[PDB]
C-alpha cells in the first residue's frame, strides 16, 4: 500500500442526466409493442454527480443505495474495476471486479484492501494485502478527443448481482441508448458501499484525461417502445411531467386534444402525535 | 470418495462444495451392501431440489463403531471425536474398505482420541495432543500412573472380523440460507420434434403446440418471444441456439 | 522443511557396542517415527526397525533380535540406536529416515546423510 | 518374508526416452510399496508411496501404476538428471524387504 | 453394476433416534354415499313422528 497525499481538493460537480440509463427489463423479446414496466431506474434529466481524473485524483467512496449508473467519457482505459463491500476489510465479505488487459477477474474474498488501492507496461496492483475466505471466482472476455463513452448499471437484488453495459464512441450527450443485459452473479452476499479503481501510467506517475458520472436509480413506472426489430428505441417516464403522466395513461406517445384524467393528489402527513392517559 | 487416504477421526477433514452438478446415482455402485442412511431427506429425491452449499467430512472408524453417527448417539466417538448435532439435516454413507486400509503387519495411522475432559459440540474439531492427566497428581508431561496419552491407534489388519475391519465413513450436510441455491443435479433431456402438436418443456416453461422453423431474429440474450396479446409464441432452444 | 542430521563415520573394533544419534528439527515432533535403514558397499538396501515413539512400537528386523535397540529422546526430539556384537561383515553405511502420520510411518518422506561405521583389526 | 525382485537389473536409456521398470513380489502385497533413486553417494529420496501417490516436489512426469504383486515406474521424458539406482520397498507385514537396484545409463 | 436389488430393510434398534423409531400407521378409508349405510355409529332410534 502507498499513501498519496497529492489531492487536489475540489467539490463534485453536478450534469444534467438528459435521458440516459435504460436497460432491458427481462429476457423476453417483444416487436412493436408499447409496454409498460414498473422497476427500478434513473429518471430524467436529474442530478448526476461528475467527477474528473487528471493532478486530480478523485477516489471517494460512495454509497450504494438501491442500485448505481456508472458512466465514463475517456480514452486509453484509465478505469480498470470495482470494489464492493459493507466495511472493505476481512472482517465482512468484498467482491473484487477488475479487467486488466489479460482478461477480467471477479472475485468474493475477505479482501484487506489498502486505504489507496489502485494499478500502476502496468504490473503493479495496489488493491489489497490478503485473501482468507474466498467463496467465489469467475473469468470472461474483457468489458472493453475522448473516444470512449462506457455506460454501466449495477443492481443487487435478492442475492443476485446484475450488470448491465453499454459502449458508444464519440458533458453528457443528447441521445437515447438502450443498456443490454451483460453479467448475473449468484454472490448472495449484503453490499453497502463501493470504490472504484483507476490505473496510473508511471513517468513518477501521470494520470491522464478523463471523467466520470454517478447516479442513483429508485423504482418508478416506465413505459418503453419495441422496434420490429426488438430493440428498444425510445422510453417515457410516467412520472416526471403532466403531459408524460397522461401519455402513460393513454400509453401512447401522442394525445390528441382534449381533457384527460389522470390520477389523484392527497396531501401527506407532516408529522406524528400520541396521547395516552396519564 | 476415491482418495487414496481418508484422515483419522480426530483430525477429520471438512470440504466445501458450492456452485457444482451432483448426480448421487452413481454412489450406488460404491458396495455391493452398503448403509445410506439418510436424515431430513428422502435419497431417491435428492436429484430434483438443490441448497446453497453442501459440506463433506470423510473419515474412517472401526465397524462396530458406525451406528454412533447419528443424531443423538453416545459413546466414545460421538463424544469425543465427531458429534452430529440433534437438528441435522443431510446424509451418511459408510461402507467396508478392508481391502484398501488393511495391513498384515497392522496398521497405526488411523488415530481416536479416548481421553476428553468433557464432550464434544457438534461439528466441533479437536487436535490437542497435550498428555490427559486422569488423577490429580500433575505429571506434567509424563505416561505414567493416572495419565494416559488421549490417542490411541487402531490395529487394522486383515485378519481380524467383520466387527472391527476398518470401514470409511463420508456425512454430507446440506441447509438452506436466503442466498440463492447453486448446486443442482442433473435435469436431463429429450430429442427435439418439428411439425407436430406436442407437449414440451423449455427451461421450466410448460406448453402444448407445434414447434415449427422460426424466421424471428432474436438479440444474443433473448429467450422468450411474446405476441401481441401477451403470450409466448417464440422459444429458443437450451442446447442448440 | 525438516532437516536431518546423524552422527560421523567411526571405526572400531568388532568386539563392541556402536551407538548412533539422529535429530531431526522440523514441525512437530510428537507426530513422526524413525526407521534405520542399512546401506553395504557391495548390495543393495535392508531394513532394521521402525519405531513410533509417541505410540512406542518397536519392530526390528527378523535377524536382528538382541543385538540393534532403537529408542527415542522427547526432549532433545531425537534417536537413538545402539548395535551389539559387531561382525566383520558389518562395515557399511546407515541411514536415518522418518516417517510422518501425514501419510504413512513405515514410508520414509525425509533422510539422513548416514554414519559410516566399520570393523576391523 | 516376501521376496521380490525388478526388471530390469541394468537399463540403457537416452534423454527424452520413455522407459520403464518392473518391480514384482513374491505373493499379494496389497498395494502398499514405494519407489527411491539414488544418485550413487547420496542418501535416497522417496519418489512414490502407495503405488500410486505423488510426493510434493517430485515431477508429475515419472508415473506409478500398479495394483499387486506386479507394478512398474515409467518415464515419459527422461533427463539427464533420471539415472541412477531405482529401489523398491514393500510395507506390507513385518520385515520390509527392498529391490536389487536398478542402474540407469547413457549408451557409449 | 447398475442393477440394484429395489429392496431395502429397515434395521429398526431400540438405541435409535426419535427419527428412526418406527411408527405404527393405519389409514382409514371412508366412501360416504346415498346407498345403504352398513356401518353407523352409536346412536339411538326415535319413534315416528
Ligand atoms: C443539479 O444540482 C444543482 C445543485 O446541486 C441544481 O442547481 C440543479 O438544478 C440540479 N439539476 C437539475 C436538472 O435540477
Ligand atoms: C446486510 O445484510 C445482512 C443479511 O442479508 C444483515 O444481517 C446485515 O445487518 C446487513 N448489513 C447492514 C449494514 O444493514
Ligand atoms: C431490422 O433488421 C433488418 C435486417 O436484419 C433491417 O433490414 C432493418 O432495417 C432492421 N430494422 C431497424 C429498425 O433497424
Ligand atoms: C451442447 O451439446 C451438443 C452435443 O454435445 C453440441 O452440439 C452443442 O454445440 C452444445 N451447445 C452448447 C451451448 O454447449
Amino acid at each position: 500500500c502507498v499513501n498519496l497525499t497529492t489531492r487536489t481538493q475540489l467539490p463534485p460537480a453536478y450534469t444534467n442526466s438528459f435521458t440516459r440509463g435504460v436497460y432491458y427489463p427481462d429476457k423476453v423479446f417483444r416487436s412493436s409493442v408499447l409496454h409498460s414496466t414498473q422497476d427500478l431506474f434513473l429518471p430524467f434529466f436529474s442530478n448526476v454527480t461528475w467527477f474528473h481524473v487528471i493532478k486530480r485524483f478523485d477516489n471517494p467512496v460512495l454509497p450504494f443505495n438501491d442500485g448505481v449508473y456508472f458512466a465514463s467519457i475517456e480514452k486509453s482505459n484509465i478505469i480498470r474495476g470495482w470494489i464492493f463491500g459493507t466495511t472493505l476489510d476481512s472482517k465482512t465479505q468484498s467482491l473484487l471486479i477488475v479487467n486488466n488487459a489479460t482478461n477480467v477477474v471477479i472475485k468474493v474474498c475477505e479482501f484487506q484492501f489498502c486505504n489507496d488501492p489502485f494499478l500502476d507496461m502496468e504490473s503493479e496492483f495496489r488493491v489489497y494485502s490478503s485473501a482468507n475466505n474466498c467463496t467465489f471466482e469467475y473469468v470472461s472476455q474483457p468489458f472493453l478527443n475522448f473516444k470512449n463513452l462506457r455506460e454501466f448499471v449495477f443492481k443487487n437484488i435478492d442475492g443476485y448481482f446484475k450488470i448491465y453495459s453499454k459502449h458508444t464512441p464519440i458533458d453528457l450527450p443528447q441521445g437515447f441508448s438502450a443498456l443490454e443485459p451483460l453479467v448475473d452473479l449468484p454472490i448472495g452476499i449484503n453490499i453497502t458501499r463501493f470504490q472504484t479503481l483507476l490505473a496510473l501510467h508511471r513517468s513518477g506517475w501521470t494520470a491522464g484525461a478523463a471523467a466520470y458520472y454517478v447516479g442513483y436509480l429508485q423504482p418508478r413506472t416506465f413505459l418503453l417502445k419495441y422496434n420490429e426489430n426488438g430493440t428498444i428505441t425510445d422510453a417515457v417516464d410516467c412520472a416526471l411531467d403532466p403531459l408524460s403522466e397522461t401519455k402513460c395513461t393513454l400509453k401512447s406517445f401522442t394525445v390528441e386534444k382534449g381533457i384527460y384524467q389522470t390520477s389523484n393528489f392527497r396531501v401527506q402527513p407532516t408529522e406524528s402525535i400520541v396521547r395516552f392517559p396519564n | 470418495f476415491n482418495a487414496t487416504r481418508f484422515a483419522s477421526v480426530y483430525a477429520w477433514n471438512r470440504k466445501r462444495i458450492s456452485n457444482c452438478v451432483a448426480d448421487y446415482s452413481v454412489l450406488y455402485n460404491l458396495a455391493p451392501f452398503f448403509t445410506f442412511k439418510c436424515y431430513g431427506v428422502s435419497p431417491t429425491k435428492l436429484n430434483d431440489l438443490c441448497f446453497t452449499n453442501v459440506y463433506a467430512d470423510s473419515f474412517v472408524i472401526r465397524g462396530d463403531e458406525v451406528r454412533q453417527i447419528a443424531p443423538g448417539q453416545t459413546g466414545n466417538i460421538a463424544d469425543y471425536n465427531y458429534k452430529l448435532p440433534d437438528d441435522f439435516t443431510g446424509c451418511v454413507i459408510a461402507w467396508n474398505s478392508n481391502k484398501l486400509d488393511s495391513k498384515v503387519s497392522g496398521n497405526y495411522n488411523y488415530l481416536y482420541r479416548l481421553f476428553r475432559k468433557s464432550n464434544l459440540k457438534p461439528f466441533e474439531r479437536d487436535i490437542s495432543t497435550e498428555i490427559y492427566q486422569a488423577g490429580n497428581k500433575p505429571c506434567n508431561g509424563v505416561a505414567g500412573f493416572n495419565c494416559y496419552f488421549p490417542l490411541r491407534s487402531y490395529s487394522f489388519r486383515p485378519t481380524y472380523g467383520v466387527g472391527h475391519q476398518p470401514y470409511r465413513v463420508v456425512v454430507l450436510s446440506f441447509e438452506l440460507l436466503h442466498a440463492p441455491a447453486t448446486v443442482c443435479g442433473p435435469k436431463k433431456s429429450t430429442n427435439l420434434v418439428k411439425n407436430k402438436c406436442v407437449n414440451f418443456n423449455f427451461n421450466g416453461l410448460k406448453g402444448t403446440g407445434v414447434l415449427t422453423e422460426s424466421n424471428k431474429k432474436f438479440l444474443p440474450f433473448q429467450q422468450f418471444g411474446r405476441d401481441i396479446a401477451d403470450t409466448t409464441d417464440a422459444v429458443r432452444d437450451p442446447q442448440t441456439l | 522443511q525438516v532437516q536431518l542430521v546423524q552422527s560421523g563415520a567411526e571405526v572400531k573394533k568388532p568386539g563392541s557396542s556402536v551407538k548412533v544419534s539422529c535429530k531431526a528439527s522440523g514441525g512437530t515432533f510428537s507426530s513422526y517415527s524413525f526407521i534405520w535403514v542399512r546401506q553395504a558397499p557391495g548390495q543393495g538396501l535392508e531394513w532394521m526397525g521402525r519405531i513410533i515413539p509417541i505410540l512406542g512400537i518397536a519392530n526390528y528386523a527378523q535377524k536382528f533380535q538382541g543385538r540393534v535397540t532403537i529408542t527415542a529422546d522427547k526432549s532433545t526430539t531425537t534417536a537413538y540406536m545402539e548395535l551389539s556384537s559387531l561382525r566383520s561383515e558389518d562395515t557399511a553405511v546407515y541411514y536415518c529416515a522418518r516417517g510422518t502420520e501425514y501419510g504413512d510411518y513405515d514410508v520414509s518422506h525425509d533422510w539422513g546423510q548416514g554414519t559410516l561405521v566399520t570393523v576391523s583389526s | 518374508d516376501i521376496q521380490m525382485t525388478q526388471s530390469p537389473s541394468t537399463l540403457s536409456a537416452s534423454v527424452g526416452d520413455r522407459v520403464t521398470i518392473t518391480c514384482r513380489a513374491s505373493q499379494s502385497i496389497s498395494s502398499w510399496l514405494a519407489w527411491y533413486q539414488q544418485k550413487p553417494g547420496k542418501a535416497p529420496k522417496l519418489l512414490i508411496y502407495k503405488a500410486s501417490s505423488l510426493e510434493s516436489g517430485v515431477p508429475s512426469r515419472f508415473s506409478g501404476s500398479g495394483s499387486g504383486t506386479e507394478f512398474t515406474l515409467t518415464i515419459s521424458s527422461l533427463q539427464p538428471d533420471d539415472f541412477a539406482t531405482y529401489y523398491c520397498q514393500q510395507y506390507n507385514s513385518y520385515s520390509h524387504t527392498f529391490g536389487q537396484g536398478t542402474k540407469l545409463e547413457i549408451k557409449r
